């Protein structure tokens, strides 16, 4: 069952499950802690069970902010309404020695089966940095007297991460949601630690340097994140055809980028100029100003529902917005706000000057 | 009677009305031309300026004292304040002078255009001068040229082309010093 | 165009998410489609060996299987990520022996290893914990003799021991489609054919993600239907000239109209190739989907939906010239002019 | 994983070689076609001031004719020229003009096509293939006066330098059905002359005109012909400078990729050495 | 472990509490890439811990502008909501002009085709680039570059070229009556009183390029 | 050509071959900066063709016949 | 590649050698076509860079 | 020394694939020619009206 | 090369004077330190060399200063293995380079 | 690909200017004089910022 997020490039492209295992694969500031934090703003509130945030492993300054906003936010109560608190914190962050980051995610773990089993309920299990365990394990692994595997790791990497990745499940009793964060190491998706977190989860949102580097946030790769939950008898036909039909466009622009980047656009045929075209406008619109990066980009951050996402994609993709310019789409919410910021963008276009005086920066008033 | 007030002018301010504001106006053939017609002076005495044309080539454009030019009644000079003049030129020799010295250029036919500010334009398609010219095909040219006239209209107009062609190349090849 | 036989090892090698379990669903799911309509003798028993994945992704297989019915003849060898090295190391020859029951008994198997390539990591653990000293990544130098000691299993024996076969696809993960990997090269080298699926093809619309180019099947023609032995040596003509006027009309440089045509059917013949998810089609209503190509009668509709109209194709053909042609294998001249006499009597759409 | 970049950052060179002698080339051809351009400008000027010039006039048919190129390496020439030439079908066009649509070059029906598919009529190509004479023009010129209109638009672009081509609309009226017309100023203009032809002056303006549309088209076709060549020359001159920033890229990841090769090479060899030792 | 090795030591750069004092350490780690390689171990080890990154390209100190940050790049959000109010008052039409900048730059990879709408942000541009760069060892108080970076972001600098703001700036931190540093120091931002004063006082200074 | 060298270079040549080999260097260093552009033949520069023509005469003199050393 | 464009067997023309391919060994006419043969292809491969 | 010298550049080159000979290049060029000038002949037989 | 600063450093320390020294070659100085580590058994650190690399190379260099009494200065030619400055010996070798004279043909 | 006679005016002052610095920073060397004949000249440096 589909779990809807209001984040337009995860909810078409890569749609999360509602008891489902999601991996946020990032490369050292792409954004997948901004991406698990909306994921929180988002998801943790629609969502009526409870909420286990394992920290393995990263900043203790974002540790203090999570726990000082969930306490306004009422997430966490503090005093004799304790019991009214939705989220238990497990923190095992990057000052902590290798043996406490390859154990921390267990700990956190145990504390959401212990919803999911006995409880009986659905948890949301936010795993920030699981690339962590697995580094902390390399770390004491060489001192315990191992022969070292690939690159640098542990022989036993796959079946340490296995053994943790294989209990964070839905059962028959009670439902975890799991989003995990990966780091990629030198924005190597090949490394083993991503590489054998790939095989264990069901939504993977893979993060690119590239992307973030076009401005576009957040910067999910759309031809790399996949979800099992692309499927027709799953989403809908129509959802799963406009979901195709985008990525067919953005993989045509990606062909086409070698040969833009050399002979210009000047060379180009005309459908394949649409193809560009439509291509950049897509590329914009999968863009979207969240409501926890509104504290340091001052836009404010716009939830998009399934069905407006949709629309929008499928309105770009048959034609109904060729017209528009290309940064009409950039951060947008829906579909309206592109017609919207075209609308205020065009009045500008001859707003400019004229505001010589009758000011308010007079000598007596 | 000129109830299309056109011009280049007139198409750059109705142009940016009916165009997108990006493009700037196309230019025109009036911009890059100087000297103009109906414009004052141009002229200044004996001289006058004569721009002798050709698609491939630009024979003369200075100033010359008089123009023999082969028009189609008969050959004509022009002189500095000439009557304007619309002259279907004939095949046969223009001869611009500029004192003692006269370069005879023989033309094939074109067009000579003596303007009111005294300016003349020759305008041909091949201008051979005399000395690069053989006598030897010009005979035979005639001689075939004066045979083969077959009931089509069309090789009656090239043939008679041909004849007044290479009749008026002897006469101007036989008749030199 | 990679036709497989009984008794072949046909390696499904690809990049990380792309169509490789799935080629290997519907040949499961497929055999289910065929057991109920052939004799005793040729039904296919099929086993999946899926080497460390999740309990999850392979609950969802046998929730499949059992919706389909394939799980009639199908054994589900699962040693999972949180199982021991030593038992996703064994559950491939655990799972083999499981399927030569049926080669060694005159029936016939389909074994599947869903990724060997996790089988030689749970074996490099306990090879490394053994301390024997690492070699080509880390790997022990024993891994080739991992693979080809399984792999050679999958034969196809003789009457004299019962006529059995045993079929084997196992499946190999590349990381950024580098085929040239050392487990990779392995495998490559042990198995008969190769199927690689790229995922810049798959997000072309291409699904099943089949690199026609790359793609080998060392049995050849001598072992597929003979209905599409003619019809589809030209498709895989038609696409080997398709690959090359497409490369140079990617810069936007000319077309002839001779080369055009090319560009066209072509186009025609990749929008041909591509198939849905788990519905596996017979043998017979492929090869007439692949006679309306070839001979242009898919001509004259457009690029765009040339998978919308194969099922008109199917539909409104009769369902009496797909039983001549299982039953004869064959496209005889008393079948392939009555076929094309009714493949003009079809609502193509746009026309 | 390090002979994919490898062929890549070959691959890249040959293009920028390629490139570069293709920029070159241009370079040449630019120079020995600006000795054929210069000569050719000077016909025009006596036509220009015998009828002036006169774009927009309220003719109820007109012939427009964008000039393109057959080789398509020339970086926005053939685009510019085509929204150049739509954006004067939607200016001098008045009343229901019907407009002939022509195009000299092979990118000119690529692109006229999609803009007015209808009124597209004529192609004329191959005409830069072994140089371009004023017989070629003038037969041109003969497939246009096939049809009968009251104007004609040239659509080319002026060769100024070696970096500025400047579009340009060339208009040649039909000589008594609207040229004696425009130029009858309460009286007349042309009537100051003294006609020395033969025949009737409508019979030498009948000549006059397409000796003037002949003129025009030669022109016309030599002057973007000379701006082909050196707007080709910035085109693979760009190309040029981001084949050598894609290569500088590649040589760098293949650097790195170089490194981090005989590093993993040489911990695999210590990783096998230490387990014997 | 030689993550381990940089998070242990960088974690110990805190704010703390007011139960222990209100004291902090600020850290600055400095990172040496090879041909402007982030994407490599050390670097990207380090970009995870810290809070931001200073870029500096060697491109942009090739061309003489020193600082040579790279503005699209480099990140602060800690220190973000937590700056001079005056300087939040004008650096954020700033970021947006230099974005506007950047992306008219990308726009021209030649000089054949001239906008004159896109060529004003492109002059704008170039005087903010101009006005950030500064010389060594005299770093600048805040309010004389709130001052200045007010005085770019607005009018008064729109008559020198590109050349003379240096000295333009120069000009403006002299000739301004120092009592309105006074001011924005000691009320933090722009007051309406205060912003009436700045147009008043940069319209009577004279500036080098005209 | 390119990469070849000779770290004693100049001092140990026949004198004579010394007086040709220091033009044969510069040409053929030359027509290498004009290679791979001879693909271009009508599409001449008539400047860089006489140096091209004159690289193309230079390399098929240095051809050797295999135990025929001269 | 040459297994990839059909020509069957696939043998490199160019990176394919032998001892046998001297003059005094095998004739001049074998060795004068077989080198000829291997120009004309390595001129096709010099100039396959600049067709595509 | 054949197809090396000009002698059969009047030949296709599809002629030279899969064929042992210059003979068998001869005659697969002119069977090539003979099969392509019978293609027009599914134009009226065998749509309807058949013999059984 | 330790030879040669000594050389130089009696000329700084003792005579008082501002030395050359022409360490000919400061990456087979690298390459001899990276021989003389792999043969004593060490492992070696990035691309292929010692992991002494920077060490080694600044218990050399930083003997190449001014000094109260003189100075040594260091015209020392620079290798570049791969043309590639980002290999670990010149990246480690322009750390100390406070100049660079590049003689082309 | 233009002429050395295409530059502007000040372009060509540029060129005359460079033409004379990238001269002028060639130098004489006293240890070349037995071998070159002419003889080596040691310069000051405020010579050579004056002069340059
Ligand atoms: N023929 C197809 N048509 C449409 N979608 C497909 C097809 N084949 C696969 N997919 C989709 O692609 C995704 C990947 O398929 P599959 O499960 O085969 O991947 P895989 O290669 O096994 O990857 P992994 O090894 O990571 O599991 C699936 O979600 C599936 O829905
Ligand atoms: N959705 C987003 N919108 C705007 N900026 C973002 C977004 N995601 C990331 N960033 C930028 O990237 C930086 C790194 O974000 P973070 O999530 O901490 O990265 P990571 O956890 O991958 O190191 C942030 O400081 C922010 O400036
Ligand atoms: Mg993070
Ligand atoms: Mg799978």
């Amino acid at each position: 069952e589909i779990l809807v997020t209001g984040i337009k490039v995860v909810d078409l492209l890569a749609p999360y499950q509602r008891g489902g295992k999601i991996g946020l694969f990032g490369g050292a500031g792409v954004g997948k802690t901004v991406l698990i934090m909306e994921l929180i703003n988002n998801v943790a509130k629609a969502h009526g069970g409870f909420s286990v945030f394992a920290g393995v492993g990263e900043r203790t300054r974002e540790g203090n902010d999570l726990y000082r906003e969930m306490i306004e936010s009422g997430v966490i109560k503090l005093g004799a309404e304790r019991g009214n608190s939705k989220c238990t914190l497990v923190y095992g962050q990057m000052n902590e020695p290798p043996g406490a980051r390859a154990r921390v995610a267990l700990t956190g773990l145990t504390v959401a089966e212990y919803f999911r089993d006995i409880e009986g309920q659905d948890v949301l299990l936010f795993v920030d940095n699981i690339f962590r365990f697995t580094q902390a394990n390399s770390e004491v692994s060489a001192l315990l007297g191992r022969i070292p595997s690939a690159v640098g790791y542990q022989p036993t990497l796959a079946t340490d991460l296995g053994g943790l990745q294989e209990r964070i499940t839905t059962t028959t009793k009670g439902s975890i949601t799991s989003v995990q964060a990966v780091y990629v190491p030198a924005d190597d998706l090949t490394d083993p630690a991503p590489a054998t977190t790939f095989a264990h989860l069901d939504a993977t949102t893979v993060l690119s340097r590239s992307i973030a580097e076009l401005g576009i946030y957040p910067a999910v790769d759309p031809l790399d994140s996949t979800s099992r939950m692309l499927n027709p008898n799953v989403i809908g036909a129509e959802h799963y055809n406009v979901a195709r039909g985008v990525q067919k466009v953005l993989q045509d622009y990606k062909n086409l980028q070698d040969i833009i980047a050399i002979l210009g656009m000047d060379e180009l045929s005309e459908e394949d100029k649409l193809t560009v075209a439509r291509a950049r406008k897509i590329q914009r619109f999968l863009s979207q100003p969240f409501q926890v990066a509104e504290v340091f980009t001052g836009t404010p951050g716009k939830y998009v529902d399934l069905a407006d996402t949709i629309s929008g994609f499928q309105g770009v993709l048959t034609g109904k917005y060729d017209d528009l310019p290309e940064m009409a789409f950039y951060m947008v919410g829906d579909i309206k706000e592109v017609k919207e910021k075209a609308d205020k963008m065009a009045k500008d276009i001859a707003s400019r000057k004229e505001a010589d005086n009758k000011k308010v920066s007079e000598e007596l008033k | 009677e000129a109830a299309a007030p056109a011009g280049p002018k007139e198409f750059t301010e109705v142009w940016n009305k009916k165009a997108p504001s990006t493009l700037i106006v196309p230019e025109f053939p009036s911009n890059y031309t100087a000297v103009k017609a109906v414009g004052e002076g141009q002229v200044h005495g004996d001289a006058f300026p004569v721009n002798f044309y050709t698609p491939h080539s630009i024979l003369s454009q200075a100033q010359k004292d008089t123009v023999v030019l082969p028009g189609v009644d008969g050959y004509f000079g022009v002189k500095a304040s000439h009557v304007p003049t619309i002259a279907q030129l004939k095949p046969g020799v223009v001869e611009l002078h500029s004192g003692a010295e006269s370069e005879k250029f023989f033309v094939s036919g074109g067009f000579a255009f003596v303007h009111p500010n005294g300016v003349t334009d020759i305008c041909v398609l091949e201008a051979a001068t005399l000395d690069q010219v053989d006598p030897a095909a010009v005979k035979s040219a005639l001689a075939a040229a004066s045979a083969a006239q077959p009931t089509d209209e069309f090789e009656q107009a090239a043939n008679r082309a041909a004849i007044e062609l290479y009749s008026a190349l002897e006469s101007a090849v036989e008749a030199k010093a | 165009l990679v036709p497989i036989g009984r008794g072949q090892r046909e390696l499904i090698i690809g990049d990380r998410q792309t169509g490789k379990t799935a080629v290997a669903i519907d040949a499961i799911i497929h055999q289910k489609n065929c057991n109920e309509q052939v004799p005793k003798a040729q039904r296919v028993y099929c086993v999946y060996v899926a080497v460390g994945q999740k309990r999850s992704t392979v609950a969802q297989l046998v929730k499949l299987f059992t919706q389909t019915g394939a799980m009639r003849y199908t054994i589900m060898v699962s040693a999972t990520a949180s199982d021991a090295a030593p038992l996703q190391f064994l559950a491939p020859y655990s799972g083999c022996a499981m399927a030569e029951y049926f080669r060694d008994t005159g029936k016939h198997g389909l074994i599947i290893y869903d990724d060997l390539s996790k089988q030689s990591v749970a074996y490099r653990q306990m090879s490394l914990l053994l301390r024997r000293p690492p070699g080509r990544e880390a790997f022990p130098g024993d891994v080739f003799y991992l693979h080809s000691r399984l792999l050679e299993r999958a034969a196809k024996l003789s009457k004299e021991l019962g006529g059995g076969s045993l079929t084997a696809f196992p499946v190999i993960e590349t990381q950024a489609g580098d085929v040239s990997a050392y487990i990779a090269t392995n495998v490559i080298s042990i198995t008969d054919g190769q199927i690689f699926l790229e995922t810049e093809l798959f997000y072309k619309g291409i699904r099943p993600a089949l690199n026609v180019g790359l793609s080998v099947s060392r049995v050849g023609s001598a072992a597929q239907f003979p209905g599409m032995k003619q019809v589809a040596g030209t498709l895989k003509l038609e696409l080997a000239q398709y690959r090359e006027v497409a490369a140079f009309a990617q810069f936007g440089s000319d077309l002839d109209a001779a080369t055009q045509y090319v560009l066209e059917r072509g186009a025609r013949l990749t929008e041909m190739l591509k198939q849905k998810q788990f519905a596996p089609i017979p043998i017979e209503r492929q090869t007439v989907a692949v006679y309306a190509a070839t001979k242009g009668f898919l001509d004259k509709v457009r690029v765009q939906d040339i998978v919308a109209a194969e099922e008109a194709v199917i539909s409104q053909v009769n369902p009496a010239v797909f039983k001549i042609l299982k039953a004869n294998g064959k496209i005889t001249p008393a079948l392939d002019a009555h076929l094309k006499a009714e493949l003009r009597k079809v609502k193509l759409p746009g026309a | 994983s390090n002979q994919a970049v490898k062929q890549r950052i070959r691959a890249i060179k040959n293009i920028g070689k390629i490139t570069k002698a293709m920029k070159m080339v241009a370079a040449s051809k630019m120079k020995n076609a600006q000795i054929a351009v210069e000569q050719s400008r000077g016909l025009v000027d006596p036509f220009v001031r015998l009828f002036g010039d006169f774009p927009a006039v309220n003719s109820n048919k007109s012939v427009v004719v964008a000039v393109t190129s057959d080789k398509g390496l020339c970086g926005g020439l053939n685009s510019n020229i085509t929204k150049y030439t739509r954006a004067t079908l939607a200016t001098t066009e008045s009343e229901g003009k019907d407009v002939v649509v022509v195009s000299i070059g092979d990118k000119g029906r690529s692109q006229l096509t999609r803009i007015e598919s209808q009124r597209y009529q004529l192609a004329i190509a191959d005409t830069y293939k072994v140089r371009v004479t004023f017989g070629q023009a003038s037969l041109i010129v003969e497939e246009l006066i096939k049809h009968n209109p009251q104007s004609y638009q040239i659509l080319f672009n002026k060769f100024r330098s070696a970096i500025s081509f400047k579009p340009t609309v060339a208009t040649i009226l039909s000589p008594d059905l609207l040229e004696k017309q425009l130029e009858d100023v309460t009286g007349n203009s042309l009537d100051a002359y003294d006609i020395e032809a033969s025949h009737e002056r409508s019979d030498v303006l009948r000549d006059l005109t397409e000796f003037h549309l002949g003129v025009t088209l030669y022109n016309a076709m030599l002057e973007n012909n000379c701006s082909e060549h050196a707007s080709r020359m910035s085109a693979m001159e760009n190309s040029t400078k981001s084949a050598g920033e894609m290569l500088g890229k590649l040589t760098l990841d293949y650097n790195r990729k170089r490194q981090a090769t005989i590093t993993t090479e040489l911990i695999e060899i210590i990783a096998g050495a230490s387990a014997l030792m």
